[PDB]
């Protein structure tokens, strides 16, 4: 084929071109940069909560979860890579280790922390099956990091939908491309035991009709479940009633990726479509689309609220770019000119990754430090200059 | 090139 070929060559070329404009502009876009290249791509990543400051030195050690998905021969692992950070204060030697690595079952589709006890690790594997990790353990006999505690069976498909109740301990939600969302009750209590323990769903969801690839916990509402699907639907589950239907939204007219819920509101929650949009939504109202986020130029595929600042919001997508809006500006008044260049909450791009972004996370240590993951195995830390987001 | 230059450019990604 001959327009296939050169168009890669062609694409290649402006991305090449496109990181040496981002390198020369480094310096007046950010207060740090970071970058790490990995043995192996990552599909996910988590910074995990804790933070070692060590006396008489001016940066810290945090930790990032990573996977890897090899997909073919190569053993695959659960990672924890420790960094250095610097620490700021108001008015680039830095080092990564791979602490663990932890033998996993085909590539790790998504990794999250369990927000009551970070030690637990849940993933999304092999088949559809989910694991459950403890990174303080050990092999039984050797210093060799352990099997995983449990192995979740439900899921028929793998999946990529993964998420902790911040406010039940234990309690877990799965989705997966047999279009099936899962409910775990995952007990810590049981990890005594020379096995593997076999857990199996205390509930099942059958409302999607298609690939479900985000569930989201509401962070302050206990029963509240949000999901997202490619047959183009947000469902609002309430985990008490019986599978009693869900609330179903026809948020876009394509499929939904990624879905985020305000941490510090009762009522916003957003979400991100292969439309190449983010649309915005107030729970008491939810038939009504708030806003549409405008400015990247290919499918959104991830979401994440600032864990800092209320109106503070990030996406990504496959047009290498990880945008960071500022809800704040929502009204504001500007010229067609500058509406090219995307909507007036668009407050920073990051065109550091070469690639398309696999996942990011922003830091809970720090404020305004992101880090991020493309598919060409590069880790980048980073945080957007103050003169963009101060005052 | 003061605040609004710059903000531009990190809407436009410095690219």
């Amino acid at each position: 084929e001959n327009n296939e070929l050169n168009a890669e060559i062609d694409l290649q070329k402006t991305i090449q071109e496109e990181y040496k404009l981002w390198k020369q502009n480094v310096p007046f876009l950010y207060d740090l940069v970071i970058t790490h290249a990995l043995e192996w791509p990552s599909l996910t990543i988590q910074w995990l909560p804790d933070k070692k400051t060590i006396p008489g030195t001016d940066y810290s050690i945090q930790r990032l979860i990573l996977g890897t998905h090899t997909s073919g021969n190569d053993q695959n692992y659960l990672q924890i890579a420790s960094v250095q950070l610097p620490n700021f204060d108001e008015d680039g030697s830095y080092t990564i280790e791979i602490s663990q690595k932890i033998p996993h079952d085909g590539d790790v589709n998504r990794a999250r922390y369990m927000p009551q006890k970070p030690e637990i690790i849940a993933t999304m594997g092999e088949g559809g099956n989910a694991y459950i990790f403890d990174t303080t353990c050990h092999d039984a006999l050797t210093t060799g990091e352990a099997l995983p505690q449990a192995v979740l069976k439900g899921h028929t498909a793998e999946g990529f939908g993964l998420c902790w109740n911040p406010n039940l301990p234990g309690n877990l939600a799965t989705g997966a491309e047999d279009q099936v969302i899962c409910l775990w009750d995952v007990q810590t209590q049981s990890f005594t035991s020379s096995e593997t323990k076999v857990i199996s769903p205390i509930a099942k969801y059958h409302r999607h009709t298609d690939i479900v690839n985000d569930v989201q916990f509401h962070p302050q509402h206990e029963a509240l479940l949000a999901s997202v699907s490619d047959d183009c639907t947000l469902q609002i589950h309430d985990t008490r009633l019986n599978p009693e239907a869900p609330k179903v939204i026809q948020a876009h007219s394509k499929a939904i990726n990624a879905v985020a819920i305000n941490p510090f509101n009762d009522y916003l929650l957003a979400t991100a479509s292969a439309d190449k949009t983010v649309a915005l939504w107030d729970l008491r109202n939810p038939y009504q689309r708030l806003h549409t986020l405008e400015g990247h130029e290919d499918e959104v595929y991830g979401l994440e609220w600032s864990p800092h600042d209320e109106p503070i919001l990030a996406s990504s997508s496959t047009d290498r770019r990880v945008c960071i809006w500022d809800l704040e500006k929502i009204g504001e008044e500007q010229t067609p000119e500058d509406a090219e260049d995307g909507s007036p909450e668009l407050l920073f791009m990051h065109g550091g990754h070469t690639n398309r972004i696999s996942e990011f996370s922003w830091c809970p240590n720090e404020r305004w430090v992101v880090g991020s993951l493309a598919d060409d195995n590069i880790l980048q830390i980073w945080s957007p200059s103050r003169v963009i987001w101060g005052r | 090139i003061t605040k609004p230059a710059i903000r531009r450019l990190a809407r436009r990604g410095g690219v």
